[PDB]
């Protein structure tokens, strides 16, 4: 808030005035990756992917 | 060898057939060797069914270079008997003759061997089916949870 200084104050009443900002969001961020059905790594590696994943 | 070339793959074969060879008063006109080298050609695509019969190394001409006779067949050392007798019992009717007892029988005995290896070679077992378990001897498959084998 401003403030004046004196004891005559005719037309110098002020007003108010509050300022805001924006949040926003970006892209998703994915771990998208395939397995492949006839490969022995598929039931091996899939697992620890998710975690690495994490 | 002595024979790395079409043109002496066909020499050999009127050799073997006893039509033209390095002591003989007469030769084969020099059209009939193109023919011969023509049907060389033939019947070793139609032994390579474009990859999927014997295998032997042979090298196929381009209409790029013109002679084909004069182009190494890139046959192996092993195989150069067999290519040969097989030729003479394939151009032995062009010249009213029968390819002989002998020919016929080292011409089967080499197409035998010729694919031998590439039998033992193709002979192999198809995976474990689709439907198969591990089974829970496989202590890596029970604890990395793939029960059952892939397949295809």
């Amino acid at each position: 808030s401003p403030t004046q200084e004196g004891w005559d104050l005719t037309d110098k009443a002020t007003g108010l005035l509050e300022l805001n900002v924006a949040v926003n969001m970006g892209e998703p961020d994915n771990d998208f990756f395939q397995l492949r059905a006839d490969d022995l790594r598929d039931e091996t590696a899939y697992r620890r992917r998710i975690q690495s994943a994490a | 060898m002595q024979i790395k070339t079409k043109g002496d793959l066909v020499r050999a074969a009127l050799r073997k057939l006893g039509v033209a060879s390095d002591a003989t008063l007469t030769d084969v006109e020099p059209q009939s060797m193109q023919d011969a080298v023509d049907d060389l050609e033939a019947m070793m695509a139609e032994w390579y069914q474009d990859g999927k019969g014997i295998i032997t190394g042979y090298v196929f001409s381009d209409d790029e270079n013109p002679p084909a006779e004069g182009d190494d067949h890139g046959l192996r050392s092993s195989a150069v008997s067999a290519v040969f007798h097989n030729l003479a019992c394939r151009i032995a009717p062009d010249y009213a003759l029968e390819a002989t007892a002998k020919i016929i029988a080292t011409a089967k005995y080499g197409k035998e061997l010729l694919y031998k290896q590439t039998a033992i070679s193709r002979a192999k077992r198809a995976p474990y089916p689709s439907r198969m378990p591990t089974g829970s001897g496989n202590s890596f498959a029970n604890l990395n949870e793939w029960h059952y084998f892939p397949g295809e």
